[PDB]
């Protein structure tokens, strides 16, 4: 599956819920991803990088949600996985 | 004349051209005062925590079914504040009441409710913030809380009801 495929709200959410999570939670993923470290730099002088970084990461097909889920594993992120994979899984009972 | 006074009356061309974007308010006439809208809605929640290397918020008035899966993040055994922001674009409302349950692992333990009182048709918006509450501890709830939202009034009219999860997580600001 890929990033684009989530509803409106839970790319709003993925922002919105990681601006509580650390300030430099974005900076373990983007090491993970393979971002060369001067872009890091750039990004943490930002107010809001977090949110930049997955409008950035979504330019490429490499924005898959197996590829982010796997790369959370990484930095033990795999708490807030299990939360955000809630909407990110085929589930509708109506 | 008929084509010698023109000369001078050309400043007329000059704001006849914005005749234009005057009929793009025909486009929209509902001015937010129509029937099909509500008088009292929260424009969005926010998590007011001076713990936290950030605030937190969350939209409201949309699709309040998507709300049932995604979270929050906070920290074990952390303190934290609840803000609610809503509009009144309508009438007066008193006796005002935001209801907060809070439920473990598909399980209510207790709900608080916190009186914001009073309130008249402002253009904008009011706010009100909750007392400090702590939060649960142990890896095992970590798991996401679902808190249930509900505001009403003395008339016993819901304005919103809403339902939204939290991840209590180990580190939030290292």
């Amino acid at each position: 599956g890929l990033y684009s495929s989530l509803p409106p709200a839970k790319r709003e959410e993925v922002e919105k819920l990681l601006n509580g999570s650390a300030g430099d939670t974005w900076r373990h993923l983007a090491g993970e991803l393979g971002y060369q470290p001067e872009h890091i730099d750039s990004f943490t002088h930002e107010a809001c990088p977090v949110r930049a970084l997955l409008a950035s990461w979504a330019t490429q097909d490499s924005a898959t949600l197996d590829a982010l889920l796997a790369a959370l594993r990484r930095i033990q992120r795999a708490d807030l996985v299990e939360s955000l994979c809630s909407e990110s899984t085929a589930t509708s009972p109506v | 004349a008929q084509k010698s006074i023109q000369e001078i009356q050309e400043l007329d061309k000059d704001d006849e051209s914005l005749r234009k974007y005057k009929e793009a308010l025909l486009g929209r006439v509902a001015v937010s005062a129509d029937p099909n809208v509500p008088n009292v809605v929260v424009t969005g929640l926010t998590l007011v925590c001076s713990s936290a290397p950030g605030p937190l918020e969350l939209d409201l008035t949309g699709d309040l079914e998507s709300f049932k899966k995604q979270s929050f993040v906070l920290k074990e055994g952390v303190e934290y504040r609840i803000k609610i922001s809503f509009r009144v674009n309508r009438e007066i409302v008193s006796g005002m009441k935001y209801i907060q349950h809070t439920y473990r692992k598909g399980v209510k333990i207790d709900k608080t409710d916190y009186m914001v009182g009073s309130y008249g048709p402002r253009a904008e918006e009011y706010e009100f913030l909750t007392p400090v509450e702590e939060a649960p501890k142990g890896m095992l709830a970590r798991g996401s809380y679902s808190i249930k939202s509900r505001f009403t009034d003395d008339d016993k009219t819901d304005h919103l009801s809403w339902e939204w999860n939290l991840t209590i997580k180990k580190d939030w600001k290292d």
